[PDB]
């Protein structure tokens, strides 16, 4: 495939709602807003690792 | 402590605190100017001395400085609370132009310095007040009438329809017919008298021809009404001739369809699947729907139009006129909605388009 | 700079679509057909005015094969749109319009002249529907399969430009389905009664003769208007009942499928079986259609393959790699699945066939308008407007140069 | 799959902070775009403090450089025995308009006022002209046949019937 | 079988149909239309994402309202994230930083070359061909 990086999704964790939120991608909105684009997985239930020892 | 809810209409303005069960202050939206400015009832009595203008027409604001004075009066005099201390929620008519939203947001943030604000569509607020997920809302206020289908709270813009028949036209028509019977109403005072008569007496007939025959023969449909001067008048067949214009616009001289036909067309315009739900969750709203007996006539008409296998069910709460404001009052008090506010810093960084980014 | 207060129009043989630039869905969508009464004539345009019956009223449309023919009717339509739905002076708003891929030069020139001189707009621009459809899905290169009311066409797009040579047209479209439905009803001896004739109806058992009464107060209407109402009823039936078979039509297998229930305005209701599948099969194999033995007609899949095969070889992998489906007629149930099966079977294995998933009404019908809004929103696009000062000289000269 | 958009809310613990700051006024204003030669003015939403600043998108107006020549140059250097001057001028005008997108150029090329040409021929002619002009312009101090063969081979592969594809697949697998 | 597959390789004829030659090249820098196309792609993605969020938020609010009414009767007896995460911290991986999709930027210098969808002919050159 083309293998571009800006179209990639990766696992991430937020700080305030502290939890792994599955695959996500960062993007810039219309005016200045920075948004997170979230993908889907059938293992979404198990992704709550946190702190990864 | 809580936020404010302000609803603007062509005929009446309604303001109150979120969580209350009824608006705290209701007054007519008129601005008087010398021949300082005056607003509401104070202008109404002064209207003999003053010149009057209406800042809203057919649910669309047409003069902004007058609207600014209306909002200033509302807050400072009627609510007696400084706006900068409270969040403010606002209402909007369907199919409103973008420029109106942007101008409203600019005024609200810059002139009044509100810390946060939101804008909602009146039809969806009425649906919230009813407490249903999918349905079609019939809205008929003082100036304009709309039919809006909703699917899980998402108003389908392309299926929406509009109609320019409302209470103002009915009051004028009642004046016309009452003059034609032999009375004399010319100026705005007699117009208010006629509006009071319309509100007090008129009702919707279930079968127009049978009621016409009854009024032709029987005295059992006549009434009397007392004027401010202490003299009395007689009123008869006019009682149900006026509201009938809703289902027969030809009386007013307009080549338009009735409210039932408009609702049926709006329902048919949507997707095939969701039609079943819309028939069973039809909602009425606005002051014009307060006529006694309207619900049964509507049900009969739509039953005649709709397919036999469908189930039709009209909904009309007793307080439906304030239902639009009640919906906004419920929404603001919710917890999850708190995250939907537009903050002042967001307006500063982004600009008025932020309203096109959030208020849905 | 992405928020210039521009308007975007999209007009088709079925409905007119208009809205504000930067919005996500068209604001207003009303039918293109209008009523005209002679003695200049008088026009009744919107849905409310159209339903009311009247004497000597005829039904007309300004479009012919995707190009404007009745300029007076078109001007009336634009006047109604502006005045009623937009409620703002045209002189303030730049306008963007869509056009058919094969629209000729002279009609483009006359449209530009009309807009600039009569409506006095400040800026103007024109684009072709295929490109806007490609933009809506975010593709610069792809193949567009459009099936509207009039024609079913395949248009290849590369780097945002339409390849004129590759365009292929077929007449099998919604109107063909409507004609097939009329033939079916005539075969079944079902009488079609438009709603305006019915005064009231009673419930009747399935298959029994209808029971209804006529509105005595109706003034006599013309032929075209009555035919148009019948066509509206048949269009509703199309939307409700028809379905496309996953495989090639087989009478024996179809006969085993469950039936469907429909009720006409006059209260008549009957159950349809294999007939609801046999009809749409025409779009995929016109040869076996009764009364159209001419095998020169091409099916949808064959149209796509022929259109792609006529383009430059190096681009063919790009076209097969992004196929976009658009148009109202594609909304028929199971259409996309049959198309995908056919294309995946017939395409060479070496190419990675892919179909863009957009199977919903709003984006399937309003794709061109959405693309137009997206294009008008772009900040860098502001350089490309045609201005009134530019209209003076280059309005005729540069319009040829400006919009290829 | 959803998407969370940033927000500064979820509570009203921010009664302070927000109550001590005031927004910068905005404005609906006109602006001038340098990329437009006519000087037309369009209206704009912008912060009122930044009036008069040039349009920040005009830095994207970059053109592809295509040579030019006069009658004397075409007289001396670019004369060819299979192309008329008008045909070459049409080719170069199209190249300037469409930015050397040769597939689009071949699509829009007038094939009836001028004899039909393949895209490889257009590329060859354009490169020859540009190379000779650059060479002359230099102070003292492409391959069409290969592309044609490649495209012919691709065309031959494309029209391969499915049984031939299966036969090739079987032979390939036999070689592991 | 080896004589028959040497017959078959002389059949399908490496001289006939099997493996192919190189593509040529000529460099060229980006132009205005390419920037417009990239901006169009970004805008289309934004449009779709916004609409979809829009539907989801409406549904959630409606469900909350109906459940509030239900709770009122019985008494008779995920879509946003904080500002700090949006504009601070880089989500470093440890053992690099995650990307960000921003709108195009004007060229600081003539260094960005125009690329395309040749696709089939894999990109980047060939270092060692035969002695042509
Ligand atoms: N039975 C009734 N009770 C009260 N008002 C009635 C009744 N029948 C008609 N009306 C008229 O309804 C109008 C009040 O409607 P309402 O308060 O909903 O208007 P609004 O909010 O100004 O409308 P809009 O938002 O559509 O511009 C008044 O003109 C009143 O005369
Ligand atoms: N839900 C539906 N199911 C099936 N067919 C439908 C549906 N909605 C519309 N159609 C068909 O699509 C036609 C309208 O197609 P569309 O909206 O693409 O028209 P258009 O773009 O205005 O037409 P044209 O390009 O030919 O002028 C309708 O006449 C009907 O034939």
């Amino acid at each position: 495939g083309l293998g571009d990086v800006r179209y990639r999704y990766c696992l991430t964790t937020l700080t305030v709602p502290q939890r792994c939120i599955g695959f996500a991608r960062r993007r810039v909105g219309r005016g200045g807003r920075v948004l997170l684009d979230r993908a889907h997985s059938d293992y979404d239930s198990v992704f709550h690792h946190l702190d990864l020892e | 402590i809580a936020a404010l809810v302000v609803d603007n209409g062509s005929g009446m303005c309604k303001a109150g605190f979120a969580g209350d069960d009824a608006p705290r202050a209701v007054f007519p939206s008129i601005v008087g100017r010398p021949r300082d400015s005056y607003v509401g009832d104070e202008a109404q009595s002064k209207r003999g001395i003053l010149t009057l203008k209406y800042p809203i027409e057919h649910g669309i604001v047409t003069n902004w400085d007058d609207m600014e004075k209306i909002w200033h009066h509302t807050f400072y005099n009627e609510l007696r609370v400084a706006p900068e201390e409270h969040p403010v929620l606002l209402t909007e008519a369907p199919l409103n132009p973008k420029a109106n939203r942007e101008k409203m947001t600019q005024i609200m943030f810059e002139t009044f310095n509100t810390p946060a604000m939101y804008v909602a569509i009146q039809a969806v607020l009425s649906l919230y007040a009813s407490g249903r997920t999918t349905g079609i809302v019939m809205d008929s206020g003082d100036g304009v009438t709309h039919t809006v289908p909703i699917y899980e709270g998402y108003a389908l813009p392309h299926a929406i329809l509009r109609l320019d028949l409302a209470g103002r036209d009915l009051t004028d028509y009642l004046m016309k017919i009452l003059t034609e019977r032999g009375y004399s109403f010319t100026t705005t005072a007699e117009r208010e008298i006629v509006r009071d008569i319309k509100e007090k007496l008129c009702y919707v007939a279930l079968d127009f021809e049978q009621e016409m025959a009854t009024a032709a023969s029987s005295s059992s449909l006549e009434k009397s009404y007392e004027l401010p001067d202490g003299q009395v008048i007689t009123i008869g067949n006019e009682r149900f001739r006026c509201p009938e214009a809703l289902f027969q616009p030809s009386f007013l001289g307009m080549e338009s369809c009735g409210i039932h036909e408009t609702t049926f067309n709006s329902i048919m315009k949507c997707d095939v699947d969701i039609r079943k739900d819309l028939y069973a969750n039809t909602v009425l709203s606005g002051g014009t729907t307060m006529y006694p007996g309207i619900a049964d006539r509507m049900q009969k008409e739509i039953t005649a139009l709709a397919p036999s296998t469908m189930k039709i069910k009209i909904i009309a709460p007793p307080e439906r006129k304030y239902s639009v404001w009640i919906g906004g009052s419920i929404l603001a008090s919710l917890s999850t909605f708190q995250q939907m506010w537009i903050s002042k810093q967001e307006y500063d960084e982004s600009g008025p388009s932020i309203v096109h980014r959030k208020c849905f | 700079g992405d928020e210039v207060g521009a308007l975007v129009f999209d007009i088709g043989s079925y409905t007119v679509r208009a809205g504000y630039a930067g919005e996500d869905c068209p604001k207003v969508d009303f039918p293109t057909a209008i009523g005209m009464v002679v003695e200049g004539p008088t026009y009744y345009i919107d849905t409310n005015a159209l339903r009311v019956p009247r004497e000597n009223m005829e039904a007309i449309s300004p479009l012919k094969n995707g190009m404007v023919e009745d300029w007076d009717s078109f001007q009336a339509i634009l006047d109604h749109t502006y005045k009623m739905h937009v409620k703002s002076e045209a002189s303030l708003h730049p306008v963007l319009m869509s056009e058919a891929p094969w629209n000729t030069r002279a009609k483009r020139e006359k449209l530009t002249e009309l807009m600039f001189e009569h409506y006095n707009i400040p800026a103007f621009f024109l684009c072709k529907t295929a490109v806007l459809t490609a933009f809506a899905n975010g593709r610069s290169t792809g193949l567009i399969l459009d099936s509207g009311a009039t024609h079913t066409t395949a248009i290849p797009v590369h780097d945002g430009y339409v390849l004129q040579q590759g365009i292929v047209k077929s007449p099998l479209a919604g109107d063909f389905i409507t004609m097939q439905c009329r033939e079916l009803f005539q075969e079944m001896n079902i009488e079609l009664v438009p709603p305006y004739m019915i005064a009231s109806k009673e419930a009747v058992r399935e298959g029994s003769p209808a029971n209804w009464k006529r509105k005595e107060k109706l003034p006599q209407v013309t032929r075209s208007w009555h035919n148009y109402m019948c066509n509206c009823v048949i269009q509703d039936f199309q939307a409700s009942v028809l379905q496309v078979s996953d495989s090639t039509y087989d009478e024996q297998v179809a006969a085993q499928m469950p039936t469907v229930h429909y009720e006409f305005p006059n209260g008549y209701n009957c159950d349809f079986g294999a007939e609801r599948l046999k009809i749409p099969e025409g779009l995929f194999d016109p040869s076996n259609v009764k009364g159209l033995s001419g095998n020169t007609m091409l099916g949808v899949s064959h149209v796509v393959t022929t259109s792609v095969g006529m383009c430059d070889i190096d681009i063919r992998p790009g076209l097969y790699g992004s196929v976009i489906v658009a148009g109202g007629n594609t909304l028929i149930q199971s259409f996309t699945d049959r198309l995908n099966r056919e294309l995946s079977q017939k395409t060479p294995p070496s190419m990675r066939l892919k179909l863009i998933a957009n199977n919903t009404t709003v984006e399937r019908r309003f794709s061109s308008w959405i693309g137009g809004s997206i294009l008008a929103s772009l900040g860098t696009f502001q350089q490309m407007w045609i201005s009134k000062q530019e209209y003076e000289e280059g309005g005729k000269q540069c319009v040829e140069r400006k919009c290829p | 799959p959803l998407l969370p958009s940033d927000t500064g809310q979820g509570y009203r613990t921010v009664k302070a902070k927000l109550g001590s700051k005031k927004v910068r006024p905005w404005k609906w204003m006109p602006f001038t775009n340098p990329a437009r030669k006519d000087g037309a003015m369009f209206f704009h939403w912008r912060r009122a403090a930044e009036e008069g600043k040039d349009y920040p998108f005009a830095r994207f107006n970059k053109t592809v450089q295509v040579p030019v020549y006069s009658e004397q140059e075409y007289q001396l250097y670019l004369h060819d025995d299979a192309w008329t001057k008008a045909e070459t001028d049409h080719l170069f005008d199209l190249s300037r308009r469409f930015d050397l997108r040769f597939v689009v150029i071949h699509d829009r090329y007038d094939h009836q006022q001028f004899k039909k040409r393949s895209v490889e021929d257009l590329k060859e002619r354009y490169y020859h002209i540009c190379a000779k002009l650059a060479n002359v312009r230099a102070v003292p101090g492409f391959d069409a046949g290969h592309e044609r063969r490649r495209k012919e081979q691709l065309e031959r592969l494309y029209n391969r019937t499915p049984e031939q594809v299966a036969e090739e697949e079987y032979l390939l697998q036999e070689l592991r | 079988q080896v004589h028959q597959r040497i017959a078959e390789l002389r059949k399908a004829g490496l001289w006939s149909q099997r493996r192919l030659p190189k593509l040529q090249e000529a460099p060229r820098p980006k132009s205005h239309w390419d920037y417009l196309l990239e901006e169009m792609q970004w805008m289309a993605t934004d449009f779709a994402q916004e609409r979809r969020w829009k539907v989801a938020a409406a549904k959630k609010l409606v469900r909350t309202v109906v459940r509030h009414h239900e709770e009122k009767q019985l008494r008779e007896e995920l879509l946003t994230y904080t500002r700090e995460d949006a504009y601070s911290m880089e989500y470093v991986y440890e053992d690099e930083v995650m990307p960000l999709w921003t709108p195009p930027t004007p060229p600081q210098d003539d260094s960005d070359i125009y690329l395309d969808s040749v696709m089939c002919l894999m990109y980047e050159a060939t270092p060692i061909p035969e002695a042509k």
